[PDB]
DNA sequence: ATCGACCAGGCTACG
DNA sequence: ATCGACCA
C-alpha cells in the first residue's frame, strides 16, 4: 500500500481529512463509450472510454499505479463509491456522483421542532494534491424541512406560514447547530474551533468510526482515513 | 519553490491614502475617521449646485430633522464638503407616481444628488425608483421605519461613504508600490439572473482600487454568453483607453467571477482571443503580460487558525491547495479599543490561475504578486466603513448584478449604460 | 439582518 | 433599501 507520512506554533487546519493508506495499484478495465450510458457506481466516463473499477471489474482488466495520471481521475470517484457502502445509521445516503452527500435528522431539542424539521448534510468531495496525496473534503449544510411535508421550506415561507417569530428562532437554531452562534444567537470566542470539532464528530459518526483512524475495504486493498483535519505549515 | 498545502502570508503594512498626503493604516475604522476629519477624503467631489435634495413623506418630523442634522454636519466635518444646503420635497403618498413627481421636481431645481426616504421594505417600489434615479442623478435611499431604532450617528456617517462616492468623490485609495502588480485589473464574467437568462460584465480597476470604466451586456441567454463576454470586455477597454490614451498597459490581470454557464475551456479560449484582439488593436501593449484568474467565494473549504485570533487565520494568508489553486484569507477579527471582536466563522476566497503568458522563471514570482494584489483589492470598499470579504473586482460586479436581476424581476427602468458617461465611471451600484 | 458600529481623553459620551 | 453573508 501507499503510506502518506506527515501529510500536508503557526499551524493552520483545513477541512480535508487524509487517506494515509490506499492501494498503490488498482484494477481498471476500459470499454468504448456508448450514448445510452448513464453514470453510476464502479464506472467513470473519461472522454470516449468508460473505465470500470472496483466491483465493476470482472474478468479482463489492466493494472495502473499512482504514477499514471489515470489513477487520480478514477480513484477520486472510486473513493466516494467505497465510502457510500460504509454509511452508518442514522446517516442515510442522499446523493452520490462526483460528490457524496449524507443526511441525518437533528434530534436535539429546539423550540418549534414539532413543525420544522432540521437535517445535517455532510457534503464530501475528494482532494488530490502532490501526486500521491488524497483526502476527503467535508463541508456541512443544514436543511430546513416542514415536518408535515418532509419538503424543503425557505426562510420566507416559514414566516408566511408560521409567523416571523418562528422564523427568527429557527434561523438562530440553525446557526447554533452550525456552531456559528451561541444557542442564544450571540457571537462567541471558539466558533471556528467548535465548528471544526462538529465536522470531525459528524464525519466519524457518519462512517461508524469511534477512533482517530478507520480502515475501509476495497477489492484492490484497504484504505485508511485519519479523522483529523489536515495541517498547513508556513513555508520555510 | 511554492510548496503545496503550505501557506505564506502577504507582507503587511498596506495603508490608505486619504488626502493632504496622509496615510492611515487599514483595518482601523477609528484611525480612518480621525484622519478623514483632519485631512479630508482623498478627493472631495466637485459639485455643480452645492445642493442636495431630501425627499420623504414625514412633514415636520423630528427624526427627519435629526437626520438632516447629522447629514449636514458630517458631510462638512468628516468629508470636508462645504456650503451644502438640503432642500426638502414632500411626496403625498408612498407610490411610484407620487414619488416620481417630487423626484422630477427636485431635478428641475438643480441638485447634485437625491436622498430619498421610503416608509417600509417595498422591493418592487424600491427597484422601480432606484432604476429611475440611476438613469438621472446620484441617489441614496433610506427607510424611515428602521432609522427609528438606530443610532443615527453611526447610521449617517456610514451612509455617507457610499453617497460621497456616488457624487464622484474618492473617500480613500490604496497605497501600493508602483513597481509591483498589474497596470489594470479587469473584473469580468457573467451572472445568471433567471433560470435561462444572464448578463455579462467587465470592470476596469487601477491597482490602487479605483474603478476607471465598467460595462454590462444586455440580458441574453446562455447560448450567447461567450459572444457577449468578448464584446463586453472589448468595450470596457475601449472606454478605458479613450479616457486614458497615455497609458501603455503592459501587465494585465483578469478576475473572472459569477455564477455563469459551465464552459471553462471555451471561456478561456475566448478570453485569450480577446486579449490578442486588443493587442492587434493597440488597446494594450503588443507584448502585454497577462493572467486569467477564477475567483469564487463559494467552495467547500474552511481554514482554522491561531487560538489568539478567534481560531482564524491571519489577513493575507495564502494557502496553496494544489499546483494552480489557492485559498486567500481576506478578512479576520479586528482589534477594537477594548479587545478582539467576536466573529462568525469566516470563509477564505478560492483563487485559481487558469492561463498566463509568463515564462517559467518568472511564473511563481508573478503568481504571488497577483495573489497579494487580490488581497490588497479586498481592502477597497466604498460601500461603507466595514470591510467586505471580497476583492473589489468581485464585490462591485455582485452589486451590479443585484440591481440588474431585481430590476428585471420586478419591472424597473432599463439602465441604458453604454450611452451615459456617468454610469460608466461612477459607482452608481453602491 | 435575526444587530450594532468608530477616534483621545476621560462629561465613560462624544469624537 | 446602511452594511455585512452566503449550496448546488
Ligand atoms: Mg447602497
Amino acid at each position: 500500500h501507499h503510506h502518506s507520512q506527515d501529510p500536508m506554533s503557526g499551524i493552520l487546519y483545513i477541512n480535508i481529512y487524509p487517506i494515509v493508506n490506499y492501494p498503490e495499484t488498482i484494477k481498471v478495465s476500459a470499454i468504448p463509450y456508448y450514448e445510452e450510458f448513464l453514470p453510476g457506481k464502479w464506472k467513470k466516463r473519461i472522454g470516449d472510454l468508460i473505465y470500470l473499477y472496483g466491483y465493476g471489474i470482472e474478468n479482463e482488466f489492466d493494472e495502473i499505479d499512482n504514477s499514471n495520471a489515470l489513477f487520480g481521475k478514477i480513484f477520486r470517484k472510486y473513493l466516494l463509491d467505497i465510502l457510500s457502502e460504509n454509511i452508518a445509521t442514522p446517516w442515510q445516503l442522499k446523493e452520490l456522483g462526483s460528490t457524496l452527500r449524507l443526511v441525518k435528522e437533528i434530534t436535539e431539542n429546539y423550540e418549534f421542532s414539532n413543525i420544522i424539521k432540521l437535517q445535517y448534510e455532510l457534503i464530501i468531495n475528494v482532494h488530490h494534491w502532490q501526486n500521491t496525496n488524497f483526502g476527503i473534503i467535508v463541508d456541512l449544510k443544514i436543511n430546513i424541512l416542514d415536518r408535515e411535508n418532509n419538503q424543503r421550506i425557505s426562510y420566507t415561507k416559514i414566516k408566511d406560514k408560521y409567523g416571523e417569530s418562528v422564523k427568527k428562532k429557527i434561523w438562530v437554531s440553525v446557526q447554533a447547530f452550525h456552531r456559528h452562534l451561541t444557542p442564544e444567537g450571540k457571537k462567541y470566542a471558539t466558533a471556528m474551533r467548535d465548528k471544526f470539532n462538529l465536522l470531525t464528530g459528524l464525519l466519524k459518526e457518519a462512517f461508524g468510526s469511534s477512533e482517530d483512524e478507520k480502515t475501509f475495504s476495497t477489492p484492490d486493498g484497504e484504505i485508511k482515513i485519519v479523522f483529523k483535519p489536515l495541517e498547513i505549515v508556513e513555508v520555510s | 519553490q511554492d510548496p503545496m498545502m503550505e501557506y505564506k502570508i502577504v507582507e503587511n503594512g498596506l495603508t490608505y491614502r486619504i488626502g493632504n498626503g496622509a496615510s492611515v493604516p487599514i483595518s482601523n475604522t477609528g484611525e480612518l475617521i480621525k484622519g478623514l476629519r483632519n485631512y479630508g477624503p482623498y478627493e472631495v467631489p466637485s459639485l455643480k449646485y452645492n445642493q442636495i435634495a431630501l425627499i420623504h413623506n414625514n412633514q415636520f418630523s423630528s427624526l427627519i430633522n435629526q437626520l438632516k442634522s447629522q447629514i449636514s454636519s458630517k458631510i462638512d466635518e468628516v468629508w470636508h464638503i462645504h456650503n451644502i444646503n438640503i432642500s426638502e420635497f414632500i411626496y403625498d403618498s408612498p407610490h411610484f407616481d407620487s414619488i416620481k413627481s417630487q423626484v422630477d421636481n427636485a431635478i428641475d431645481t438643480g441638485v447634485d444628488g437625491i436622498m430619498l426616504v421610503l416608509p417600509e421594505y417595498n422591493t418592487p417600489l424600491y427597484y422601480k425608483l432606484k432604476s429611475y434615479l440611476i438613469n438621472s442623478i446620484p441617489s441614496q435611499f433610506m427607510r424611515y421605519d428602521i432609522l427609528s431604532n438606530r443610532n443615527l450617528t453611526f447610521y449617517v456617517d456610514n451612509l455617507l461613504v457610499q453617497f460621497v462616492s456616488k457624487l464622484g468623490g474618492k473617500p480613500w485609495i490604496l497605497n501600493v508600490d508602483p513597481e509591483k502588480g498589474s497596470d489594470i485589473i479587469i473584473g469580468t464574467g457573467a451572472t445568471r439572473i433567471d433560470n435561462v437568462n444572464l448578463f455579462c460584465f467587465a470592470m476596469v480597476f487601477k491597482k490602487d482600487g479605483t474603478m476607471l470604466w465598467n460595462e454590462i451586456s444586455p440580458i441574453v441567454t446562455s447560448s450567447e454568453y461567450l459572444t457577449y463576454l468578448k464584446s463586453t470586455i472589448k468595450k470596457v477597454v475601449y472606454g478605458f483607453k479613450k479616457s486614458n490614451p497615455d497609458w501603455d498597459v503592459e501587465k494585465l490581470t483578469l478576475h473572472v467571477s459569477g455564477k455563469r454557464p459551465k464552459m471553462k475551456d471555451g471561456e478561456t479560449k475566448i478570453l485569450k482571443e480577446t486579449v490578442e484582439e486588443l493587442k492587434k488593436q493597440e488597446m494594450v501593449s503588443r507584448d502585454v503580460k497577462y493572467a486569467i484568474l477564477h475567483l469564487n467565494e463559494t467552495h467547500p473549504f474552511w481554514v482554522m487558525g491561531d487560538p489568539n485570533n478567534r481560531f482564524h487565520p491571519y489577513e493575507g494568508t495564502k494557502v496553496k491547495l494544489s499546483s494552480k489553486r489557492y485559498l486567500l484569507t481576506l478578512l479576520q477579527p479586528y482589534l477594537k479599543r477594548n479587545g478582539l471582536e467576536m466573529v462568525t466563522p469566516i470563509k477564505p476566497l478560492s483563487v485559481e490561475i487558469v492561463s498566463d503568458n509568463w515564462t517559467s522563471e518568472e511564473y511563481y514570482h508573478n503568481v504571488h504578486e497577483i495573489l497579494d494584489e487580490i488581497y490588497y483589492l479586498s481592502k477597497m470598499n466604498w460601500r461603507g466603513f466595514r470591510s467586505r470579504n471580497l476583492p473589489v473586482t468581485v464585490n462591485y460586479p455582485k452589486l451590479v448584478a443585484g440591481i440588474i436581476a431585481n430590476v428585471n424581476r420586478y419591472g424597473g427602468y432599463p439602465i441604458n449604460p453604454e450611452g451615459n458617461r456617468s454610469l460608466q465611471t461612477n459607482p452608481w451600484f453602491l
